């Protein structure tokens, strides 16, 4: 399966011919992405800093992303036969979670920003990183362990239908992910919290663009870097209209597969900017 | 003439040149060279002290070898249990720049100064819990830099000015003042006979005292740069000097001339503290570039790094016991290493 | 002059200084080493104490 | 320092009432307070403590849940509220500062007392000899106690406690963890000990030493006190 | 439990001591450190005690304390020192913001407070700290450039080669003759702070009268600035 799936209105139309690039595209992408948070998370302790407050929320980030890329590409694992029954529900918890968690854990990065370029001065609280770990995980979690009991026929097994103008008819056969398969959900719990969290980052992004400009009245590295962090690829899951097939399948896929390695690039790139500092720091 | 004892005195220094290089036969590698290295030293940080908030400059082992007064920019001495890794007292100071911390050797007071120009006598032991200050003995005209305690009545301060001083604390005046040097002292360290000390300041020379009439004995210049640590050898017969040269140099005072002279070539940082052994076999010196070296003190071979530390390491004091060595760097962390 | 009454004193203080009598650096080394060779048993940092009577294990 | 405690009297069986300790003099914010009974003619009794912060509170078996102990710091005072006080409970109070740390001395002050009268357990048990000691003055007295478990913990202290009490005013403190002696006390006195027998030596009597010497275990709570050894002149 | 009750109770003090550290580390994360330095002309003296209106002999550190806006502020003046800075200086690695107050009245020995200044912001410890530069006593050098007594082309020989400043925003009132000399000054200074700046640290030059009536929101505003620089090398790869 794509990586579209996740999050879409109702397109379900793929030319049938595109597909199985598309879904290779979606397998590497998350495949160079599952090892690109594994080293990151390596790196992280076998060369541990001073344990910085805004680093935190990029290990937990990347943690988020790990886990959506870990248990994507098991759904369409334990969406075949050999499935005790409801076995692969707790599998769609679990990346509904993951979706969560990566949404809430961008919000928690934009508000960071916010604090950090905006509230200046008054940024110290008591335990930051533990009220942020909260929120971006147990507090996405009150909606799905809540939504578990509540309707439980919400999760489990999903068929997602794919066609070509030919309707598919006597074609190939339907993809099979199990996932968020009640149509209430998928608009307040998924899409809801992605245009409250997407649009919260594009928000912070022009705000952010706009006290830099004001505040060097390279500029562009660090604002492409942001728009990484943050994240605003995920906001391509608003385009999923007829005429924009092209950029909310293939676009979105071939970036979003590869955040976890755009999220390993920034880790890098800070990690050895600051190795930098530190020897102009010791030579000079 | 204005100029003429100039001459005189430029005579009298080739004279104790001479009469150094008469006295120097053979170098101390030349002596040592037919003993057995000390082997590869491991040593882990079996406790690390959290809990203060800025950099830590100064510590100060107590006799008994378990309490490790440390001082902080944010105005704090904590005493800390090194056994049990608790916090005996959280003493907050009046300036927040503190450059210096003692322990006397009776354990009832911590003396703290710095850039308030004031040696604050704190005491530990009183009816009341609190730690009370106990005199702020004042009279330097510079910032303190090494405060150490000869016994309860009795402290060695060396301050921002070109001037030492002996004060008696019930008094609260300076008992003697040291002067001769030409520059700020920036350390200080006693030794075990409570009679002479040593005195490093930033004219590239140390100075012995004696604290009986206040007059220096020796001089010894072989520095380059300023000097930020001085320790006696538990002998008490020779003595370390940290510069920021990136050399450390032991002296001796039977000789009163250089010993021996550490530096490595990968070696391009200061110095910030030195101590020797309970054997004086191991030199702990705390460098800059956020580490610990243990050099052998008769082989000037670098027989052990110390590593974690994510800043400028500051104090660094081995135990009365020698069990272990503790290390503050300016990452508010103290390292207990053994 | 003013600056001769400081110049005065170093030439008192050099001449203090000089009349000290020196021994061989030889001496010296050898009464370190020997001080070193001695107290070499008492020393934790030399030998690493076992994991059974040094107060800093765990 | 001083500790004046304000409470005592009659009070009918079952009743209720409350007693409070003022201190004056020393920082009651730092400082554990414990409470310690003893009986017209018997010796002493534990309890209850309260820490600082009010985060570590403890009681004796027999005031379980009869006392509750309730320290008000910003004016430096520390009540306790004594429901069903039966007949066992005529006791003299005694208001005990203490302090905790590496090289701190329990059991320093103790306050006057107020006398309290009503009308008509693996405890660490501590054993002294007969509380009729003959000493004449200039000779050395050997006082010695006993306890029920090795107080010798794998620290290296044992948490030993030996006490005066004259026949006026409160206890005092004399050596503290067997060896170690008080702030004020002369160097006569001396404690010597392998673990389980304590011996309280001492080696210069005066007329200022009559009074009745009190044990005391710090192992693990309750605190156990020991009849007590008097001395005669 | 595996300890005794006497370190239980030591373990509690441990913790309520560090439930004290931990209070007070609000406050000093809260407040920004402050230093000031200055010659004896510069009225440094004079500012720490006339902003005190809006809000020991030998003594080294004289601390001063206001708030602005809510954000409390803590500036440190060095009075009973050595003339040689070199080692104290060390322990302002980690200030907010310097403060360096240059007597613009006098004529001579401004040379010597240039090379001050350079000493400052090239020294290596106090690299990475940025520098609100205050012009004092303008109401002085107004009054003198009227007197007619003394000319700077006596000390400075480049002021006949320098017209104003196209960016200059001075009051109609002043004199624009005066204005030329009082941006000279400050082109003087600012020569030297971009000179080798290179974006670890910036200059912030302004300039105070003998009152001003406020000075402490031009403090604010800068280090509102320099922390959010601050904050932004975190992201600046």
């Amino acid at each position: 399966t794509y990586f579209a799936v996740l999050m879409q209105l109702s397109p379900a139309l793929v030319p049938a011919e595109l597909l199985a690039p598309l879904t290779y595209i979606s397998l590497v992408g998350c495949s160079i992405s599952i090892v690109a948070s594994l080293i990151t998370v390596l790196l992280h302790f076998h060369f541990r800093k001073q344990s910085d407050s805004l680093t935190r929320i990029h290990m937990n980030l990347h943690a988020s992303v790990l886990l959506l890329n870990i248990a994507f590409l098991l759904s369409p694992a334990f969406a075949m036969s050999p499935v005790p029954g409801s076995a692969c529900t707790a599998l769609a918890a679990a990346l509904h979670y993951a979706l969560l968690s990566c949404l809430t854990w961008m919000a928690i990065e934009g508000f960071n920003l916010y604090l950090l370029l905006g509230r200046v001065y008054n940024i110290y609280i008591r335990r930051y990183v533990f009220k942020l770990g909260v929120l971006g995980w147990g507090a996405p979690a009150l909606l799905v362990l809540l939504s578990l009991s509540v309707k439980s026929s919400v999760y489990g097994p999903c068929t997602i239908p794919v066609f070509d103008s030919w309707e598919n008819g006597t074609g190939f056969q339907n993809m099979s992910i199990c996932w968020v398969r009640s149509p209430v959900v998928h608009s307040v719990l998924v899409m809801g919290y992605g245009g409250l969290t997407s649009l919260f980052n594009l928000v912070v992004l022009a705000w952010a663009l706009w006290t830099l400009r004001r505040l060097r009245e390279h500029d562009t590295v660090t604002v492409l870097g942001l728009t990484v962090l943050l994240g605003t690829t995920w906001a391509l899951a608003f385009f999923s209209f007829g005429v924009f097939l092209l950029p909310q399948l293939f676009l979105f896929t071939i970036l979003n597969s590869l955040y976890g390695f755009f999220l390993f690039l920034w880790f890098c790139s800070q990690r050895c900017r600051s190795e930098a500092e530190a020897k102009a720091q010791i030579e000079a | 003439e204005l100029d003429q004892l100039r001459q005189e005195a430029e005579q009298l220094k080739n004279q104790i040149r001479d009469a150094r290089k008469a006295c120097a036969d053979a170098t101390l590698s030349q002596i040592t060279n037919n003993i057995d290295p000390v082997g590869r030293i491991q040593m882990r940080t079996r406790r690390t002290l959290r809990g203060h908030l800025a950099k830590i400059y100064a510590m100060h082992w107590g006799t008994d070898s378990r309490l490790l007064v440390s001082a902080s920019q944010d105005g704090k001495l904590i005493i800390w249990d090194s056994y049990t890794t608790n916090k005996v007292h959280a003493i907050p100071l009046r300036s927040s720049w503190v450059m210096t911390c003692a322990y006397a050797p009776s354990g009832n007071y911590v003396a703290c100064g710095g850039l308030d120009n004031i040696c604050s006598i704190y005491n530990l032991k009183t009816r009341e819990g609190n730690v009370r200050v106990s005199r702020e003995l004042a009279g330097h005209t510079g910032y303190l830099s090494c405060c150490r305690f000869l016994d309860d009545n009795q402290i060695v301060t060396s301050s921002g000015d070109t001037t030492c001083a002996l004060w008696d604390i019930e008094t609260g005046q300076q008992t003697t003042t040291f002067t001769g040097h030409t520059g700020d002292v920036m350390s200080l360290s006693l030794a075990p006979d409570t009679r002479l000390f040593v005195s490093g300041a930033c004219d590239a020379s140390a100075k012995l005292w004696d604290v009986r009439e206040g007059m220096c004995r020796q001089t010894f210049t072989g520095h380059e740069s300023d000097i930020n640590a001085i320790c006696f050898f538990p002998n008490g017969n020779a003595f370390a000097t940290g510069s920021d040269d990136a050399t450390c140099r032991l002296f001796d005072l039977r000789a009163d001339q250089e010993l021996m002279t550490y530096s490595h070539d990968n070696i391009i940082c200061g110095i910030t503290s030195v101590s020797f052994s309970k054997s004086g076999r191991l030199l702990l010196a705390g460098y800059d570039d956020f580490n610990c070296n243990v050099w052998d003190a008769l082989k000037a071979d670098r027989a052990g790094v110390l590593a974690g530390h994510d800043n400028r390491v500051s104090c660094l004091g081995v135990t009365d016991d020698g069990m272990a060595v503790a290390t503050g760097s300016w990452d508010s962390f103290l390292k207990i290493w053994n | 002059t003013a600056s001769i009454a400081q110049a005065r004193k170093l030439v008192e203080q050099l001449k203090m200084e000089a009349n000290i009598d020196r021994i061989k650096v030889s001496k010296a080394a050898a009464d370190l080493m020997a001080y070193c060779e001695a107290h070499a048993k008492e020393d934790p940092l030399l030998t690493p104490v076992p994991a059974s009577e040094n107060p800093f294990r765990e | 320092v001083q500790l004046v405690e304000s409470g005592g009297g009659l009070v009918q069986p079952g009743g209720s009432r409350k007693l409070s300790c003022s201190a004056s003099g020393f920082a009651f914010s730092s400082f554990g307070m414990h409470w310690v009974r003893q009986a017209p003619e018997k010796g002493l009794e534990w309890v209850a403590y309260i820490s600082s912060g009010s985060g570590t509170i403890y009681y004796a078996d027999t005031v379980k849940g009869r006392f509750t102990i309730s320290r008000d710091d910003p004016k430096n005072t520390l009540f306790l509220q004594m429901t069903s006080l039966r007949s066992e409970d005529t006791a003299m109070y005694y208001c005990v500062r203490s302090i905790y740390y590496y090289g701190s001395s329990p059991f320093d002050f103790w306050g006057q007392g107020t006398t309290l009268t009503v009308s008509a357990s693996a405890d660490i048990v501590m054993t002294q000899a007969t509380s009729s000691v003959p000493v004449t003055p200039g000779e050395s007295v050997s006082i010695s106690c006993r306890s029920s478990k090795s107080l010798l913990h794998s620290n290296g202290n044992t948490y030993l406690y030996w006490f005066l009490q004259r026949p006026g005013q409160s206890p005092q403190l004399l050596i503290y963890r067997m060896s170690n002696l008080a702030s004020g006390v002369p160097d006569r006195f001396s404690g010597s000990g392998s673990g389980t027998a304590f011996t309280l030596t001492i080696s210069r009597l005066e007329a200022e030493d009559v009074g009745v010497y009190y044990c005391m275990q710090h192992l693990e709570y309750p605190l156990t006190f020991g009849a007590g050894t008097k001395l005669e002149l | 439990c595996t300890l005794s009750a006497e370190d239980k109770a030591a373990v509690e003090r441990s913790k309520m001591i560090e439930k004290q550290l931990q209070k007070d580390k609000q406050v000093y994360r809260a407040t920004h450190r402050l230093l000031l330095l200055g010659a004896d002309n510069s009225g440094k003296s004079t500012i720490v005690k006339q902003m005190r209106i809006y809000h020991v002999k030998t003594s080294g550190i004289f601390e001063t304390k206001f708030q602005v806006d809510k954000v409390n502020f803590h500036m440190f003046d060095v009075g009973a020192q050595r003339d040689e800075r070199r080692k104290w200086i060390q322990c302002f690695n980690d200030v907010t913001a310097i403060i360096f107050v240059v007597d613009s009245s006098d004529y001579n020995r401004l040379q010597e407070a240039l090379n001050d200044f350079k000493s400052i912001w090239n020294n290596r410890w106090l690299r990475t700290i940025s520098v609100i530069l205050f012009l004092n006593k303008q109401d002085l050098l107004a009054e003198k450039v009227l007197a007619g007594k003394s000319k700077i082309e006596d000390y400075f020989p480049e002021f006949a080669r320098y017209t104003t400043p196209e960016d200059a925003t001075p009051e109609p009132g002043e004199d624009p003759r005066v204005t030329r000399a009082k941006y000279f000054i400050r082109d003087e200074f600012l020569r030297i702070s971009t000179a080798s700046g290179d974006g670890r640290h910036y200059c912030y030059p302004h300039f105070t009268c003998s009152v001003d009536t406020e000075n402490a929101r031009r403090i604010f505003n800068d280090c509102r600035d320099i922390i959010q620089r601050m904050h932004l090398r975190q992201y600046e790869l």
